């Protein structure tokens, strides 16, 4: 996978939390 | 405010807000004394130069490491480090950043202790956390499960980690990284008679370690092919202009790492306690470990490391396993990505070691809050 | 409103509405807890799985069976199977379906009383009811006469039935089932060194009996067929994709059914018992029971198992009597699709406890109206 | 002639004349082989060094363990051993003396069988027993009737008997024993810096573990005591003269036996294995078995271990039962010593795998005649 | 026939046959050329001096060594030495005599492989062998095991050896040794005005230091005690009769030894690289070298160094350890004595590099045989 | 009170107050005696003559050099040439004035002192402090980085300095400098004739050196140009009016700097000692030392010894180096300029050698705080 931004990282562990939750 | 990480690793701080995709201070974690004389005054001629200094001084000091295999041996000069990144590098006041650290698994917890002890006291900052450089490496690459192969400047672990819930009894720490590649290629250096021996010439064979070593495919066919023909020796030209010519060197220095016996070292090597590692795993989640090795760490940086790694971890692993290694370019900052995530994510504000509670609980809260 | 059918029997739920031909969720009756450190954050929040989700994060997880030996021993967790069965996996409010649980007989009647303070406390259900197994399972197959032959999970149990009139002084119950048959394969595949000793393991030896074993037909001729050669040896594939390699192992765990000396269990087999429980049985009527023998549950599924159980009791019976075996296709489901008859007949309607009659007669009132 | 007693246990050989008091023959089950180069020639620089030989030049070695978690991984080495055993420290050839082995009950067939393979076709021996290293134990205390606690170097098993009568069923064998100790003592000395990863090391934690270690009566209040006071450490000289000091790692160590979570080991503890091996017992005989604890083998020789032991059962066991612990001196010379008897009764000479019918029934007779 | 041992170290060849006690010829290995005109016809006055011959005539030549920090700088002049060697001092026909050389660990391959070419084509010499000089130093003792500390004309090296297995990640090789302590003896004798500038001042400075210097046990206290008295200063009087007096220039040389930052060299000293080099061997054999400190090489013949160097390992070591320095009279030739055992060892006559095999696989065949 | 600064080199003196750009006192170093009777009464014909005192009366003097090989010979005649510098030239009380005195490197420590007694005794100079002459030489140029070579009437020396921090142990001393120079020109020009034997001559010798000399870009060549032409040949006039005309001689007189065996001197050549000097160096810093080589001394006016020497550096050191010389106009002064900056530096007044400091600590202080 390409490199990919801190700002859209975060949102794949935020929607991980979301889903573990 | 705006949080701050600082990968105290060996052999380079990264440091850098949190949020920020890449460490905006990279630098060598070197204290250097002056080795000789002053016997020019009208210069501050000053005691101490640490980083880019040190480097840009190098052949006249005696440059040392304070952090050794990931232990921080001598903390009057670490704290040094601490504050050339706050103050000179980052330029901000740790007072009201806070900071989340982060050391190698199965490490002393004096180590932890001291660490939190000098960031509360010295640096007053708010707040402080320790994570485990390998758990990082994942929110770096976007995983919730794997086997993390970290490989540093002075360690090298394996953590495996499954939908969180990292194993502790299947971590396993080396001891082998970076620098004893550097030392065995000043030792096979000295085979053709390139006498490196100063700590200066120790930083020299670092650059030469970065740029011409490769890990070979098939060590025996590459060691033949070397011996046969010249096509594998590469020339690189010394800071005083002293051509040098390298050759079966070139990939038996990063070998190592998979013989270590190479240097004496006992161990099994990389791939094996991979391999190892995922054999102290529940035998259900071994299958996600090999379709999920993330490799991170300067070390794994080698060309070729990750083919080397899935064909030896592929005779090692049952037929059917479908190996897959998560090497990306980057890798070397991915512990330092990984904490500026952590350190910005908005569950994490919970986890922070606060001034109050180091207060009440001494060091010893640092045991009982971090993993 | 339509039924609601919820067999918690032992190791498996089937639930689904009534007057369906399958029940629409089958799912382990597991709840695992975390065995491990949770480092990461997106984790932890949710700290105990149930059914197919333990299954999936099987080898993280102390699994553990909230009913055990037919008895609910731990209903802290069936509370959370049941809020499973029907909020998740069925999506429906209990408070508007009449839900017909079932259970083995000569069972604990502090579990019936427990089952209907959470049934109409918990769930608020609108009416309840709790069949004997063995009983629903005749409904399946259409008989009104017969020897039911159950085999679960966790018990094993006959009841003879002779156009109604069950016969509560024959019926018997074994507490020899699956569980015993998994935990004895584990004991003999211990033999030859697949070391199985985590709950993941005993998942995995669940799957390994499924999928290979059988019972032989004469087990002495078997046995020493297997001894003789390799041909009744079969290969499995491990999660982690090692090979395993059984052989006369697959035969003599389900064997243990016939021989529970096997696990020293003292009892007569379940053939002996079948036979028993005819002899209890007035003389008129056993011919009709050597005639219709039923049987039911997945212990049962075993190829092979109609045929040895047919040369048993025919070895056992008056050579004039017919024995005939009702072991059909689906009676891993016959329990379930005979409470989905039973629930949706309509001469069953009076039979409900209603919530008035246990908000006045409490727990003690089904006892009075259940058989 | 005088017959053999021959415990290849793990971890160390036990070996002598049968009627003997003592074993005099004790030495590690190790093999070593050269680490490294052969610099140095006018001497033999023999390939391979065995027992107190590897021991006297461990920290050139490889160390090895042939046998691991009671089964022989490694027959190569294991008939080094034996050759070791019978030719240099027993002094004997050994086609005039029959050999009693002994090994761990719920084991390999293959492990028997090779055993049985090597004795009757390597050393020729006149004839050869495999006894249960538990039923053995009964013999050294003088009980007909008990729960016997094996705690080896490789394996723990627990075997109940009753005036014979040993009950299959409830055996139980947990893999947790004085290496996986070993290996969590290091684990934990490296949260202090104390770094061992050789081999060589690994056999001095084993040492320290052995001197130093005991088993905590109440492990909170006494890691509780630890935290606030110094009072619980101690130091230790290693073989270079380098102090190391010690301090709840002493406990934390062997309570591993009672909290297998420490190691990430699912299993419940040694004393709720006992409990349940109880509870496995035919409710008549528990009385008796709570009368007649019987522990033997290394690792219960830790001092507490019988007060911990036995404070654990009286709160497992009803308030009635009469909990007793047999944990004589010598008892980690039990299992020889009632080798040491079986092996010299009259009543036993019938019951020698004589070599007359090894050559008509091939390694499968071990399993017939041995229990 | 009887084998040759040469060691072709730097300074001093060492020559003679095997099995002598002593090397029966001795010369500084010095290639001298004419450095002024050729006035005076009627004389050879031939091209080339060397040996007693350059000695002899040392003021009328420039005097260069071909061999420098044990490397041969200078093979057209090294090819002379081995000529006058064999055939002006030992007067013997190489092409009878199997020739041991030896050179210093940690040298350039391309050395090893021209002295083999050398030998086998200049010389025809039967058979050749190349060991390394420490390994040489332990024979001449009768040691098995220890550290071996060689201090040249040109280098110094340890090599820690145990029972056999030299460990050779643990060598260490310092390149300081009486050419640097010469030339800062030169260096020093300057501060009173003894110019020094020649080779034949070297070549007398050289004796200055083998007469007059020794090791000072306190270099503190000797350093105060000869700025406050003149009872150290000594006399000695050069070539031409003119009296030089010497006084803290005496120890301030040979200290250089253990304090090399005086000649600038950055490296620990020998007492530091000796505790570090035993620090690289596995803590179990520690104990015995440091019992088995063998001290060779002229450089270690200064008064009172063993003494000093006990004191500095006692100060580095752990306070138990029983700190041993084996420094016997003939240090100085022990090399060479341990050359004529090993090569009239009857072990050793299997080892020769035949020239078949020369033949066969070239100079390359002295890496896969020698150490 | 504003410091003097008084270089006492050979042949010249140069002296003047801080802060000036120029020695305003610049005189011959040499103290004349009448070598004649003393005929004519009437005259006070003074028992001694200094500086250009015995150049107006050369003829009839015995002239002498007090100062030799940058060493002081003749103390009692020193002590006049600072009397004259002091009380005649400077016309100053040196009561009032703080002298920096300066020295070549590498020089006896009997000078140092015998000035330093001399300064505090005789003139009671209220401070003192001896730089060393290449220290100075960067001070004049404005760097802190480079090679000095300075090259006077007696000595030659190169130091290395880096930022500071010279490097004591790749200082060179040669000795060899304008008085050997003026001896072999007049050997030289002995060969057609011009017969110079008288210490008068000699002074006019080093006025032909000085004025007609040069260094040749290509000696070969430009001796075969001389012999081929007379081109090369100049014509001086004696001051008696004897026309001399001068050729090959004229570039054969400096060249001996780079080929010293012409004055039978073995040492290498000032552009080998200027490498070596690099090559002591560590092998970072080199290219900045490549890149900064200072001249400074009379002997380095000639014309074209800056090509030349960057011609040979360029051909010793590697292809890509970039040898720059900073051979600047008022080179001759530079090391005064730079005792004029130095003692002007307010960083300096630390550095004083003050009378106290000479009342408590005798001459031994000179050595504790100057370098
Ligand atoms: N491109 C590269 N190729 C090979 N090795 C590299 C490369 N870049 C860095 N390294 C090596 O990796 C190590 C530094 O890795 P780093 O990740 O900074 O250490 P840490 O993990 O302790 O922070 C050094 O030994 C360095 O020589
Ligand atoms: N096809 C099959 N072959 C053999 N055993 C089976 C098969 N299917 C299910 N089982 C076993 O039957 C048991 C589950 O039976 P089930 O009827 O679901 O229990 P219960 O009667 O308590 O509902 C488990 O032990 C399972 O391993
Ligand atoms: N006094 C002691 N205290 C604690 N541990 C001991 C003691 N003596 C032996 N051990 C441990 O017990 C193990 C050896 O037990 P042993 O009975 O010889 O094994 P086995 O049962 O396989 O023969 C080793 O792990 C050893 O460290
Ligand atoms: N008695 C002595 N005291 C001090 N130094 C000595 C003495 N004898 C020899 N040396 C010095 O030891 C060096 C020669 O040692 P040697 O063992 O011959 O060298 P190598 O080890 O290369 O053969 C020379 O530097 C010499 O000056
Ligand atoms: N222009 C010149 N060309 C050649 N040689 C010169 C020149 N000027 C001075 N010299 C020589 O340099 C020497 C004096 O150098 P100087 O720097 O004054 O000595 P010091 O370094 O001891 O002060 C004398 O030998 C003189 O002949
Ligand atoms: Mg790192
Ligand atoms: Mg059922
Ligand atoms: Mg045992
Ligand atoms: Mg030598
Ligand atoms: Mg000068």
């Amino acid at each position: 996978a390409p490199r990919r931004s801190v700002g859209e990282l975060r949102l794949l562990f935020e929607a991980r939390a979301a889903s573990a939750a | 405010t705006t949080a701050l990480v600082c990968d105290n690793g060996s052999g380079l701080v990264k440091a850098g807000f949190a949020g920020d995709d890449a460490p905006r201070a990279v630098f060598p974690s070197i204290v250097g004394r002056p080795r000789h004389q002053g016997v020019m005054v009208g210069m501050g001629q000053k005691d101490s130069y640490v980083g880019d200094e040190a480097q840009s001084k190098r052949g006249i000091l005696t440059l040392k490491y304070p952090i050794e295999h990931g232990i921080i041996t001598n903390w009057d000069d670490m704290e040094k480090i601490w504050h050339h990144t706050f103050y000179n590098e980052l330029r901000v006041a740790p007072e009201e950043h806070p900071t989340l650290l982060t050391e190698a698994p199965l490490n002393p917890k004096a180590n932890r202790e001291k660490m939190t002890q000098i960031m509360f006291e010295t640096f007053n900052v708010p707040a402080m956390y320790v994570a485990i450089q390998a758990v990082l490496s994942l929110y770096a690459s976007g995983r919730t499960t794997g086997i993390v192969l970290d490989s540093g400047d002075g360690v090298t672990h394996n953590v495996p980690i499954y939908e969180g819930y990292a194993l502790p009894h299947a971590i396993m720490r080396l001891d082998l990284a970076g620098r004893d590649l550097t030392d065995y290629l000043m030792k096979i250096l000295t085979e053709r008679g390139y006498s490196f021996v100063t700590t200066a010439e120790r930083e020299i064979v670092r650059d030469i370690k970065e740029k011409l070593c490769y890990v070979a495919l098939d060590f025996e066919n590459e060691m033949a092919t070397a011996a046969s023909s010249s096509s594998l020796e590469k020339s690189y030209e010394l800071p005083d202009g002293q051509v040098i010519t390298i050759g079966n060197e070139r990939f038996r220095c990063p070998e190592t790492l998979f013989q270590p016996s190479f240097i004496g070292m006992e161990s099994a090597g990389i791939h094996e306690t991979t391999y190892n590692s995922i054999m102290k795993c529940d035998i259900d989640i071994r299958k996600d470990l090999y379709a999920n090795n993330v490799m991170s760490g300067g070390t794994t940086m080698y060309p070729g490391i990750a083919d080397r790694m899935q064909k030896e971890i592929t005779a090692l692993a049952p037929s059917t396993m479908k190996i897959k290694i998560i090497a990306p370019p980057e890798r070397k900052y991915s512990v330092w990505i990984g904490g500026s995530i952590l350190a910005s994510l908005s569950t994490f504000q919970q986890m922070w070691i606060t001034k109050q509670e180091y207060d009440e609980a001494g060091p010893s809260i640092v045991h009982r809050k971090c993993f």
